[PDB]
């Protein structure tokens, strides 16, 4: 080595911070690092500009390289003002933390080089650009510059609801203040969702996030293979949200829902519920309007670890959510939904992938009253447990003789096999992802496939078998439903695609099946 | 219960063990007592911990609508008390020490109170690192 | 039960085995006893493990809304006691060693107490690495 | 069960076979026994393997509400014992060697105990590589 | 079962067939026997293989709750025995040789035991590659 | 059955037909027979084809719960034997040839044994590419 | 069906048309027959194709569990035989040619046997591209 210049106190530490072993040949990395262990440090001596540049005498005859490290130190310059122009929403506060020299401190260009870049990960700048006090040679600034509502239309097709539309306007900057306002609208066989939504991501300067949701879920049952009941429901929820980890979050809020239960196909499973609340209309005729207004408190949690957003095969994803009313509304209940996700890659080459998503739920009515039936859990279908028709798993209802009708001589509980759902849900599925063959091996690493063994068990936690002999006890703890098969998912300029074929191997009588299902657009 | 129990001259964290730290000497002037704050300003946890406990306490009084009002007044009162007691349980007794290094200077450093009772005029050693300094006696 | 058993001179991590690391010599002055903290500042696991067991101990008393109060008060008390007890299974005894190297210097290094008792005035060998140092006696 | 078994002077990983690695020579002093901790500090795999076995063991006493308390306290005690017992099946004997290379220098290296027993004064050959060194006798 | 059968001077991988190999000459000193390991630290596949087979044996004792406990205790015991057995079918006998090249140097290389028997002093013909070396006899 | 058949001097990959191959001439020394491995070290395909055929061979015995034990023990045993038998369907004979080019050097190259039988001292016409070498006898 | 059909001198791919190819001249010696293996290492298309067809041929025997046994043994034997036949329809005859360019050199190249018959001693018009060559006879 050699030192030629004023280091202000690193003159001897060259062989300790910037050392190599003699005999090592001319390197552009392990000799430049000798330059670059004192090129960044010197902003810890208040020195603003640490300059290290070393130009050896490249000697070839008997091959020694005599390094000559001209290090001249900077000087002690300070942090007066941080100035952003053109942007009416970005703050001088968060755009200080995402840089690494606070206001009122010894300042340097080279040790603010740890700050300028991360400011762009806000997701709203196109560029993130980067002063001695104007005409005064001691105090100094750090400055930046920034360069800164699109419709969207969705049309899909499918098996669970066939046709499917989306259309809504998003504008993630309300007049220059960072509020995220977004609208959405979806229509298909059973529900039509037309929602407005707002958010302020920084309620507190430190991260608290407040969203107020105005939704409307004009739903319908018969087209969705269930039994008969119609729902036009409107409600509004508001939730807080505060970051805690960047691997976590948390939320809490107050949620008011209002439902119009009507047009019910008389049947025991819901007619237990009507009594306990206090409504007993005619037991075989369908002109009845049960109205609920539920206020309900809600909360959640989250976790993210995946490395790649698109076609992810790493990390671990989690979710929790619960809910409970105050005991001062119409129906009183609570609800607990847990979610999981895990993409385990076994080696760096990343062709073997392991995935399995566990989900749990449970609900109950508190003071002896019952969970509303439209809030139950449904299992079986394409998106959760492939092979069995959508919703088809869940202890079936029992139609009354209504107008099972008295024209044919119906005078009892006509046993039915129609899916209704349930209140305790548990779905596991272990999936074992494998390479993509049969296409050119140049690009045979894209179109994903997997073999899967999906289970699903919803039951009525309060269903009776004292009173129903000829029927089984529909609360069996191990009435599992496994299935297997295949399916191919990928990207193409016509949206998200997948095609499937899954054989239902295990099931019980009364459990329908659906071997084949597809997805284009959205499901 | 934020753990600011590492801010004494008699406790070290895990991250600064088995590492080389310089030694500088000095004498001491002007010890005086001072309190130390440690934690956050939002106190996002004490608020919830006081809020649920003050909220469930509402469900004990009244009935009908009179209950559903007390179960919110109690909730915000518990919310206030949660921060009012969490951030008053992070106070710690401590000291503020002027020292004159033998190198010729004077510096100030502040520490949590421990067992030893310093004096104005004594020899104390500065186990120095990259901008963390602990003042042990002798 | 975070494992802070690597902080002595009598245990090595697996990432410091089968490696070349230099040796310097020195003598010892001023050994004094010190406690060593470790691990997390938040104790997010002790909080959960305390909250659950504190909640399930609230279900055992009362009936109705008198129970539903206890099943939350117990939860908060268990949540606090969790952090309270977890940050008590990290207190580990240790020592603070000041040593004069033969090059002519002085440094000070802190290290978990083991079996051997260092003495005021002795010879120790400094096993050095990329800014990691362990002190072996003899 | 972590396998810190390749840290011996007697077993090589399959990534270090059929390779060219240099040979240096040296004499040896200062042999002392030291333990080796291998694996991760958090040690999460044994936490589940203790929590579940201590949770199902909680379903064996009492009934009603008194069974939930038991099968949660047993769960957290099982988790604690799990982390406590896994990190105590990685402890492995080892040696500290202070070798003088015939160049004229000194380095120390730590290495899992095998079968051969080093001595105070012996000739060893350093199978050296990019900072991985195995010390064999003779 | 890792197929660590390719570490012989008598079995080549298909990655290095029909490829050009430099040749050097040398003599040999100090043959000695050494075990060779391979694979991963964790042995995932053996873990699950142990866990499931040790779970389905758990079901076959008792009933009610005592079955539900044993089917988990057997599960974790089989899981441990997995890693305990998988890492036992990679232990392969082998040798470690240092050889004196006719250039005038010394290197040492480690190989699987084969049919050939080496001696201390023999004209072994190196095959070299991009840092892969085999030692053939005579 | 990973296609390790193109490692002879009598079969070419389609990737190197209609390309330019340099010609060198040389004489030959010390032909010796060797085996060649090819494919994977983990043998994933044999694992499935052993696992399913060991599973469905379990179902043929017992009933109740002892059925559910054999129908997994058979699966794991088949999984082991799968990797066991796949990596024995790739052991193929071969030769190792040291050859002296007219340049004045020596190299050795390894090939799959075909039908023609080399001799100790002959003439072979090297075909060279981007580090691929073949040996034809004449 | 792997398309190794563009390996003749009488067939060109759609990428090597309407592009300029340099022309050189030469004489010819040492023509000998060779087999060309063209396609993938895995044969992962006829492997499934044989697997499915070998499966459905399993349901057609036995009854009950003895059926469900055969409906898998047929699969892997059907699966394995799939590769064994697909790799038997990628074998193609071809020739090896030692051409002397009039530049004064020698190179060799192999091709799929076409309709023309090369001979030892003739004139050929080497067509060249970005390291791609064909040998038309005349
Ligand atoms: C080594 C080998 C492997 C390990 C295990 C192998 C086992 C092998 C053999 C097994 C034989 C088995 O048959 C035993 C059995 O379970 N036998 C039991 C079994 O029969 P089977 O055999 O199954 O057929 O079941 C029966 C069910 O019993 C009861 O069921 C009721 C409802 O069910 C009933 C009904 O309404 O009556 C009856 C039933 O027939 C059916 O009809 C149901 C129906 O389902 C719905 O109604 O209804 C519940 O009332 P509810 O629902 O309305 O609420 C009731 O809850 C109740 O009774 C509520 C109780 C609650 C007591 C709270 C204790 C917590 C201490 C923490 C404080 C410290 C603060 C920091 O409250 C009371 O009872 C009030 C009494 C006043 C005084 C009590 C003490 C107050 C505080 C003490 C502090 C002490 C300080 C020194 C519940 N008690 C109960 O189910 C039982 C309850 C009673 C208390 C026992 C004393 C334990 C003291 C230890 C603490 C030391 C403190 C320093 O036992 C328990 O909560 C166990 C809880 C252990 C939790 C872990 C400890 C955590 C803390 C330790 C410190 C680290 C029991 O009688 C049998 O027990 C009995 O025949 C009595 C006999 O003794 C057995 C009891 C076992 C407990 C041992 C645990 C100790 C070590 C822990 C090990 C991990
Ligand atoms: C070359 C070889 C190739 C093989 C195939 C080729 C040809 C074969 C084809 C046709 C022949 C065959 O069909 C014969 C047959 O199946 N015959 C059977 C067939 O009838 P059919 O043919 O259809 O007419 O099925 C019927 C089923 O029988 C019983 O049915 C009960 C329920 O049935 C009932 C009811 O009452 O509820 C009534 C019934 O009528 C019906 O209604 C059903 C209803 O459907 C639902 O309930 O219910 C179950 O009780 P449950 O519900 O509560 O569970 C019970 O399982 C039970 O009760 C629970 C059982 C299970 C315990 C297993 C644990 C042992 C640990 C081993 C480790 C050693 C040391 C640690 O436990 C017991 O039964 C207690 C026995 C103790 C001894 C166990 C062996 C251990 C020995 C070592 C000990 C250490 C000391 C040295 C079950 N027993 C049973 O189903 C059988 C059970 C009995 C134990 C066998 C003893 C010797 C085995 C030697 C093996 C290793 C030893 C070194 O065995 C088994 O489950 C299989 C055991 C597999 C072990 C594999 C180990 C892993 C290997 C990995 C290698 C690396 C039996 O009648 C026939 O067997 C009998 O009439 C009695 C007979 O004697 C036993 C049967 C033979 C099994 C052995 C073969 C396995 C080898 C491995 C295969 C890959
Ligand atoms: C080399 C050899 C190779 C082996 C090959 C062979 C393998 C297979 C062959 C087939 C034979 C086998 O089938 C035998 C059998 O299972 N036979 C059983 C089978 O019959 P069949 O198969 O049909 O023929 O099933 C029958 C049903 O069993 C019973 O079912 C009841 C419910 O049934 C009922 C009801 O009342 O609700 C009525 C019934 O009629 C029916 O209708 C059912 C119906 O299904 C639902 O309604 O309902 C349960 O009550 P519940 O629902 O309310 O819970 C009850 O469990 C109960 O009640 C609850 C139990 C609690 C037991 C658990 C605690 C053990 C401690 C271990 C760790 C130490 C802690 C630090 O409590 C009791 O049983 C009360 C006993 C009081 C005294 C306890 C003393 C133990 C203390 C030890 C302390 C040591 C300290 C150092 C349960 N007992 C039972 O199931 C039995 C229970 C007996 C109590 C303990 C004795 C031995 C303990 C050894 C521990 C060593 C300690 C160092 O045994 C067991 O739960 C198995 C326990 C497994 C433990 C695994 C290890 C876990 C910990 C790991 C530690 C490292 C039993 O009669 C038969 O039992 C019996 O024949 C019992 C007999 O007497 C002796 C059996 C010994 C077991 C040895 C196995 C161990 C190896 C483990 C492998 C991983
Ligand atoms: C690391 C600290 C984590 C602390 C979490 C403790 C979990 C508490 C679970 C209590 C369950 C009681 C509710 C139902 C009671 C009942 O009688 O339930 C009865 C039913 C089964 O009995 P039936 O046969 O009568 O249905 O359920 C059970 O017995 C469920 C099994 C309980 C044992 C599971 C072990 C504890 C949690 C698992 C590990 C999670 C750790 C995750 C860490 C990352
Ligand atoms: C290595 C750490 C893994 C720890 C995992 C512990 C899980 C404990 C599961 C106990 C099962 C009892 C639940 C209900 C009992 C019952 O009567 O359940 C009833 C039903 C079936 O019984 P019937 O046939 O009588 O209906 O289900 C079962 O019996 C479930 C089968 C259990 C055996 C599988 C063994 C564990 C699964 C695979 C292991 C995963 C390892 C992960 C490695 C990282
Ligand atoms: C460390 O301290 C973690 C924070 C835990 C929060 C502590 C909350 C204290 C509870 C006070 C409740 C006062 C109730 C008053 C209602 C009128
Ligand atoms: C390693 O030391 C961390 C262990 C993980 C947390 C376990 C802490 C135990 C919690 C005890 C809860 C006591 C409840 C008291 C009720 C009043
Ligand atoms: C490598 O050894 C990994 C093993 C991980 C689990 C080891 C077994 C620990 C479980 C012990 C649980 C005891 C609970 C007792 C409660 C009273
Ligand atoms: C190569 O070896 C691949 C791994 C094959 C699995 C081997 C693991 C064997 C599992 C044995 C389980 C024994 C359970 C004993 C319980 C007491
Ligand atoms: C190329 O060779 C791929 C081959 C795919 C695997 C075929 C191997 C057959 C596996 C036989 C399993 C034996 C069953 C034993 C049952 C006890
Ligand atoms: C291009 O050629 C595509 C691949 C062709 C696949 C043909 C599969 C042949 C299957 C023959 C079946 C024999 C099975 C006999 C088992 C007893």
């Amino acid at each position: 080595v050699e030192v030629s210049g004023n280091l202000a106190g690193h003159s001897a530490e060259i062989e300790q911070l910037t050392k190599i072993e003699p005999g090592e040949l001319y390197n552009g990395t392990k000799v430049t690092k000798m330059e670059d262990d004192i090129k960044k440090l010197l902003g810890r001596y208040g020195y603003a500009y640490p300059r290290v540049q070393s130009m050896p005498e490249i000697n070839d005859a008997d091959k020694t390289v005599k390094l000559r490290v001209n290090v001249d130190a900077g000087n002690r310059f300070y942090v007066r003002k941080i100035r952003f122009e053109g942007n009416d929403t970005s703050k001088d506060a968060v755009l200080r933390r995402e840089m690494r020299q606070m206001e009122g401190a010894w300042l340097g260009s080279d040790l603010v080089d740890q700050g300028k870049e991360r400011l762009n990960r806000l997701g709203f700048f196109e560029t993130v650009d980067t002063q001695r006090v104007p005409g005064s040679p001691d105090q100094v600034d750090v400055v930046y510059k920034v360069k800164e509502g699109s419709f969207n239309f969705g049309i899909g097709y499918g098996t669970e609801s066939g046709v499917s539309f989306q259309a809504g306007v998003q504008q993630d900057n309300w007049l220059g203040t960072g509020y995220a306002v977004g609208i959405n609208g979806t229509k298909n066989d059973y529900q039509t969702y037309a929602e407005l939504s707002v958010t302020n991501p920084y309620f507190t300067v430190d991260g608290v996030s407040l969203g107020g949701r105005l939704f409307y879920n004009d739903f319908q049952a018969d087209d969705a293979d269930l039994s008969d009941y119609t729902n036009k429901s409107y409600g509004t929820d508001v939730t807080l949200g505060f970051p805690i980890n960047e691997y976590n979050s948390l939320r809490a809020g107050l949620g008011y829902v209002h439902n119009s239960l009507s047009n019910m196909q008389p049947q025991v499973a819901m007619w237990r519920y009507l009594y306990s609340m206090g409504e007993h209309p005619s037991t075989s005729d369908q002109d009845n309007s049960f109205k609920t207004d539920d206020f309900t408190f809600n909360y959640g949690w989250t976790y993210n670890k995946l490395d790649r957003g698109y076609f992810p095969t790493d990390g671990s994803r989690v979710n929790l959510t619960g809910k409970v009313t105050i005991p001062g509304s119409d129906n009183e209940y609570y609800k607990v939904t847990l979610d999981t996700a895990t993409y385990v890659p076994i080696d760096d080459d990343h062709k073997w992938v392991v995935l399995g998503r566990t989900r749990w739920g449970y609900g109950d009515g508190l003071g002896g009253k019952e969970m509303p039936f439209y809030e139950n859990f449904y299992a079986g279908g394409s998106s959760t447990v492939r092979g069995f028709q959508s919703n088809t798993i869940g202890p079936k209802a029992v139609y009354f003789p209504h107008q099972c009708a008295t024209q044919d001589g119906a005078k009892d509980l006509c046993k039915s096999d129609d899916a209704v759902g349930g209140n305790a849900m548990a779905v596991a599925s272990l999936e074992f992802i494998t390479p993509t063959p049969f296409i050119s091996d140049k690009y045979a690493n894209s179109v994903r496939t997997s073999f899967f063994w999906d289970m699903g068990t919803v039951w009525d936690t309060n269903w009776d078998s004292s009173q129903y002999s000829g029927y089984p006890d529909y609360s069996d703890p191990s009435n599992i439903r496994m299935s297997a098969g295949i399916a191919l998912q990928w990207m193409s300029p016509l949206g998200p695609l997948v095609f499937s074929y899954a054989q239902p191997f295990k099931k019980y009588d009364g459990d329908k099946a659906e071997q084949f299902q597809f997805n284009i657009g959205k499901t | 219960c934020v753990n600011n129990d590492t801010l004494s001259g008699d406790v070290y964290t895990a991250s600064e063990a088995k590492q080389v730290q310089n030694v500088s000497y000095g004498t001491i002037v002007n010890v005086r007592p001072v309190q130390i704050q440690g934690g956050d300003d939002s106190n996002v946890i004490g608020a919830i911990g006081g809020a649920v406990l003050g909220g469930f306490l509402g469900n004990t009084v009244g009935g009908g609508t009179g209950r559903s009002l007390a179960t919110a007044a109690g909730a915000v009162a518990g919310g206030v008390a949660g921060q009012g007691v969490q951030s008053a349980m992070n106070k710690t007794q401590g000291v503020e020490l002027e020292i004159r290094k033998d190198d010729g200077n004077t510096i100030m450093v502040v520490q949590k109170q421990g067992n030893t009772r310093f004096s104005p005029g004594q020899r104390v050693v500065l186990a120095s690192n990259g901008s963390q300094v602990t003042v042990s006696p002798r």
